[PDB]
C-alpha cells in the first residue's frame, strides 16, 4: 500500500491596521458619507510677530 | 492577496497544492558464529570444569 500522512491546510494568520505602529502616524476617522465629500480644507490664520 | 488601488490590476485567488514523499533508506549487518560456538552453547558433556 501507499500511505497518506495528514493533508493539513496552509495555517492562517491576521494582522489589522490599527493593531501595527505605524497608526501612529495616522488618526484614524471613520466616516459613512465620504461619497458626498469632494475634499477637505484646514483654513489658518497667523499674524507674525 | 492584498488590496490595491484604483488604476492599478490586481491579484487573483490562487489554489496551491503541493505534494511531497518519504524515502527508503535498509542498513545491514552480518554477524556471525562459529559451529564449535553452538556446539559448545547446547551440548555439555562429562561435567568437568
Amino acid at each position: 500500500f501507499e500511505a497518506i500522512f495528514g493533508t493539513f491546510c496552509n495555517r492562517l494568520e491576521w494582522v489589522y491596521f490599527l493593531t501595527s505602529g505605524l497608526a501612529a502616524a495616522a488618526h484614524a476617522i471613520k466616516f459613512h458619507d465620504l461619497n458626498k465629500l469632494t475634499t477637505g480644507k484646514m483654513l489658518f490664520h497667523v499674524q507674525v510677530p | 492577496r492584498v488590496a490595491s488601488g484604483a488604476g492599478l490590476p490586481t491579484s487573483r485567488q490562487t489554489t496551491i497544492m503541493v505534494t511531497k514523499y518519504s524515502e527508503k533508506s535498509p542498513i545491514t549487518i552480518p554477524f556471525e558464529l562459529s559451529a564449535a560456538c553452538l556446539t559448545y552453547l547446547r551440548e555439555t558433556f562429562e561435567g568437568t570444569i
